[PDB]
C-alpha cells in the first residue's frame, strides 16, 4: 500500500488523458489487507496476479513478450540497501534473460549499484532502459536547494501530474496551487525556429505562445548561450499547464596547468586525497 | 599485495580465486583447492600461480592451512571491483574461480547466489586494450536452479535437470548437488570413490591421511630416491589439435586413430574432447564456448579446433 | 529529510495540520524546508510516459554528470584528478541554478509591482538569465507588515504577474 498508492494515483491521474495502459501486477505474496480495496477502486485497469518475477513461467503468464515496459519498485525501508539493489538486479536479469527487448525502469537505493546494471548485455539506456537512484536524486535535490532554497519542492512539483485548483481566498495557497498545476514536457521545435539563437526562441515562445522553454537535445544542454543557434529536429523541454498545450511549439509557423584542479573531464573540482585527521 | 604491487607483478597463465567471505562466515576449506594444484607431478616452473581476491579479514583465519605452498598471493579487495580484477590481470589467467562462504546465512533461493552471478557478469562485461567474455570462469552455485542466470545465449526452463544446461555442459558452473549421486554410485561399487579420490585430490595416499591427521599441517621432507620415484604418476591435461604431432589428423580424421597413436607413442591416453558449441554449423561464429564429449565412440571426426582431454606421463 | 511524510505536521506551528492532507499542500513542504523520498514515487510514472524527463533531471540535479563520468567512476570507484586542457576548460561553460534578489540596481526599478514577464524578457536578453519561478514571502499578500521570514515557491508565473520588491527570483545563469 505505501509503494503502489503514490504510483497509481499519478499513473491513473485524470488530467493526462483517458487512455488505458496499466493493467497488471505480480509479486510472490498475496495482496491481503487495505490493498485489494485500492485495486477495487480501479477494477477495469489493474488486475493483480500472484506469481514471482524470478520464474519464467510467471513471466510467460503475464505476457512479458509484448508488455511494453516493466517497472520494478524497491523496498525503501529495507535493512540492507546493497542486498536490495542486488535483488532488484536479479529481477532485471531474470526479465532480460526471458525477453531481450522489453523496456525496464527500476528504483535503486544506492548509487554504486547502477554500475552493475550496465553489465547486463541486453540493457541499453539509448532505448529507454533506466534506473531511478533514490539516494542520488534525494541528496541531489537537497544539494541544489543549498544553492537556491525551495528548488527541491519546485522540481518535485514538475513531475507529479496535477490539475489547476481554483482558490477564491487571497491566501498563499492560491498562488501556490497555480504554480503546482504545470509539469515538465517536451516536443520537437517547429522548423520556423531553425537557424536562430536559443535565447531568441525562448523570448518568442514565452511571449507569443505562453510556453517556458528550459533545455534542448549539443547532446543535452540547459539554458544554452546566445552563440548557440538551433538545428533542425532538436527536441525542446518546456514547462506547461498540460501536454496538449506544448503542441503549439511544433504547430507554430509565423501565423498570428601544472597542478590537478579538476577531475579527469573538468566536470568537478578536485584535490589530492586528504587524511581524515587533516579535516576533523 | 596492494593493487600497485599486483599491477607491476607480471601475472600470466595463473589462477584467480574470487572469494565472497567475512569474519562471521564458515571456512571454505581452501587447502583442498590448493593441494591438487601443488602435486609433485608438475615441475616448479609448470605450477600455476594462485591469487586470492577477497576480504583479508576472512583469509587471515584460514591462511595457516595453506602457508606451506610455494606460489601463492593475496589481494585485499572485492571481486566486484573492476580495479582489483585489472590489478591481477584477469584477462591473462588460465582460470577464474568464484566461491562464496555466505551460502548458509539466508535461505531465500534468490539471495543465495546474487554475488556470484554479479561477479561472473562483471568479468564477462570487461574491456581490455578484447572483451572479457572469452575469459575462463567457473562458478560454485548454492542453488542449481540459479544456473539459468549465468548465460544469455542459452534456453532456460525451471524443470530442466542441471546436467542438461549449457553453462554446466560447458564446464563453467558447478553445484554440490551433482555429488548427491556419488552416494548411490559408491554403494553399488566401493572402488569408485577410491578412483575419484586419487584422480581428483592430487593422489593423496592413506599415509598422507595419517600424517595430516597427526600433525594438522603438511610437513616438509628432504629428497630421497623413493621421494623422487613418487612423482612418476599421470596428470590430467588438455592437448591442442593445432600442434604438429597431431594437427595432420585434425582434418576430419578419426578420434580412434588419434587415441591409438597418442597412446602407443607417448602413453597419452585421451578420454574425451572439448568441442566448440557451434563447430557443427556451416557458418563461422564468434562463440568461444566449448562443451564436453566423454569417450567418443571411434569413427568420430576431429575438427582442427578441438581440445583433447588426456592423461600424460611425468618426465 | 523525513522518513514518514505524515510527521511533516510537527516541523511548523504557525501552520494548519490534518492527517488526510497530501505532503505537497503542507506549509513546510511548500516553503522548501522539508523533503521526503516518497515525493519521488511519481518519478516512476513520469519516466514511463516520457523517457527524456529522467535525463533532464539527472543533468540539472547531479551537477551535469555525463555517461563518460559514469564509466570512469564504475571502473575506478573514486573521482580521479586530471591536468588542465582547453577541452577540460570548455566543459565548465554550462548554466548553474541561482537566486536573484529584486533589491539590486539592475532589477529593483521593475520590482515595484511591475510585471514578471518584463523581468524575464530583459534578464534573458541582456544576461541570458532565464528566470523560471519566484520565491515569495508567505505574508506578502497581506496589507499589514509581518515578522514572518518564510517564503513559498511559485513556478512559471503566468505573465502580467506583479513583482513585490521582497521577492527572490529562481534563475539559470551562465558561467564566466
Ligand atoms: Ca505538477
Ligand atoms: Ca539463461
Ligand atoms: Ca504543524
Amino acid at each position: 500500500l505505501e509503494s503502489v498508492s503514490n504510483f497509481l494515483k499519478d499513473f491513473l491521474h485524470k488530467d493526462r488523458d483517458d487512455v488505458n495502459v496499466e493493467i497488471v501486477f505480480l509479486h510472490n505474496i498475496s495482496p491481503n489487507l487495505e490493498l485489494e480495496a485500492l485495486f477495487k477502486r480501479h477494477f477495469t485497469q489493474v488486475e493483480f496476479y500472484q506469481g514471482s518475477v524470478l520464474n519464467p513461467h510467471d513471466l510467460a503468464r503475464v505476457k512479458i513478450e509484448s508488455a511494453d515496459a516493466c517497472l520494478i519498485l524497491a523496498n525503501k525501508y529495507c535493512a540492507d540497501p546493497d542486498a536490495e539493489d542486488a535483488s532488484n538486479i536479479m529481477r532485471v536479469i531474470s526479465i532480460k534473460n526471458y525477453h531481450p527487448k522489453i523496456r525496464i525502469i527500476t528504483q535503486m537505493l544506492q548509487y554504486h549499484n547502477k554500475a552493475h546494471l550496465l553489465n547486463i548485455p541486453s540493457w541499453n539506456w539509448k532505448e529507454g532502459d533506466d534506473a531511478i537512484c533514490l539516494a542520488e536524486l534525494k541528496l541531489g535535490f537537497i544539494a541544489q536547494s543549498c544553492l537556491a532554497q525551495g528548488l527541491s519542492t519546485m522540481l518535485a512539483n514538475l513531475f507529479s501530474m496535477r490539475s489547476f485548483i481554483k482558490i477564491e481566498e487571497d491566501t498563499w495557497q492560491k498562488y501556490y496551487l497555480e504554480g503546482v498545476s504545470n509539469e515538465m514536457y517536451t516536443e520537437y521545435l517547429s522548423s520556423a525556429f531553425v537557424g536562430l539563437s536559443f535565447p531568441t526562441v525562448c523570448e518568442l515562445c514565452f511571449v507569443k505562445l505562453k510556453l517556458l522553454m528550459i533545455a534542448i537535445e549539443s547532446r543535452i544542454l540547459i539554458n544554452p548561450g546566445n552563440h548557440l543557434k538551433i538545428q533542425e529536429g532538436t527536441l525542446g523541454f518546456f514547462i506547461a499547464s498540460d501536454a496538449k498545450e506544448v503542441k503549439r511549439a511544433f504547430f507554430y509557423c509565423k501565423a498570428c596547468s601544472n597542478v590537478k584542479k579538476y577531475d579527469s573531464t573538468g566536470m568537478f573540482h578536485w584535490c589530492a586525497p586528504k587524511e581524515i585527521e587533516k579535516v576533523i | 599485495l596492494t593493487r600497485s604491487e599486483a599491477a607491476m607483478t607480471v601475472l600470466s597463465g595463473h589462477v584467480v580465486v574470487c572469494i565472497f567471505g567475512d569474519v562471521s562466515s564458515a571456512l571454505i576449506g581452501l587447502r583442498n583447492l590448493v593441494m591438487p594444484l601443488r602435486a609433485s607431478n608438475f615441475h616448479y616452473h609448470e605450477l600455476k600461480h594462485i591469487v586470492f581476491v577477497g576480504s583479508i579479514e576472512y583469509l587471515k583465519r584460514e591462511w595457516e592451512t595453506l602457508h606451506n605452498f610455494p606460489k601463492v598471493s593475496i589481494l585485499p579487495g572485492t571481486p566486484l571491483s573492476r580495479a582489483d580484477l585489472r590489478a591481477v590481470n584477469i584477462n591473462l589467467c588460465d582460470m577464474c574461480v568464484i566461491l562464496s562462504a555466505n551460502q548458509n546465512n539466508i535461505d531465500d533461493t534468490s539471495l543465495q547466489d546474487k554475488e556470484c552471478i554479479l561477479a561472473s557478469l562483471n568479468i564477462k562485461s570487461m574491456q581490455f586494450d578484447t572483451t572479457g567474455v572469452n575469459i575462463p570462469i567457473i562458478t560454485e552455485l548454492v542453488n542449481d536452479t540459479n544456473v539459468q542466470f549465468l548465460d544469455q545465449d542459452d534456453d532456460d526452463d525451471p524443470d530442466t535437470e542441471l546436467y542438461l544446461t549449457q553453462p554446466f555442459a560447458c564446464g563453467t558452473a558447478f553445484a554440490v548437488s551433482v555429488l548427491d549421486s556419488l552416494m548411490s554410485a559408491t554403494y553399488f561399487n566401493d572402488n569408485i570413490l577410491t578412483l575419484i579420490r586419487t584422480l581428483v585430490t592430487g593422489g593423496a595416499t592413506p599415509e598422507l591421511e595419517a600424517l595430516i591427521a597427526e600433525e594438522n599441517a603438511l610437513r616438509g621432507g628432504y629428497s630421497t630416491p623413493q621421494t623422487l620415484a613418487n612423482r612418476d604418476r599421470c596428470r590430467v591435461a588438455q592437448l591442442a589439435l593445432l600442434d604438429g604431432p597431431f594437427a595432420d589428423l585434425g582434418d576430419g580424421g578419426c578420434y580412434g586413430d588419434l587415441f591409438c597413436k597418442a597412446l602407443k607413442t607417448y602413453n597419452m591416453l585421451c578420454f574425451g574432447i572439448y568441442r566448440l558449441r557451434d563447430a557443427h554449423l556451416s557458418t563461422p561464429s564468434q562463440c568461444t564456448k566449448r562443451y564436453v564429449i566423454t569417450n567418443p565412440p571411434y569413427e568420430f571426426e576431429l575438427v582442427p579446433t578441438d581440445l583433447i582431454f588426456c592423461l600424460m606421463q611425468f618426465d
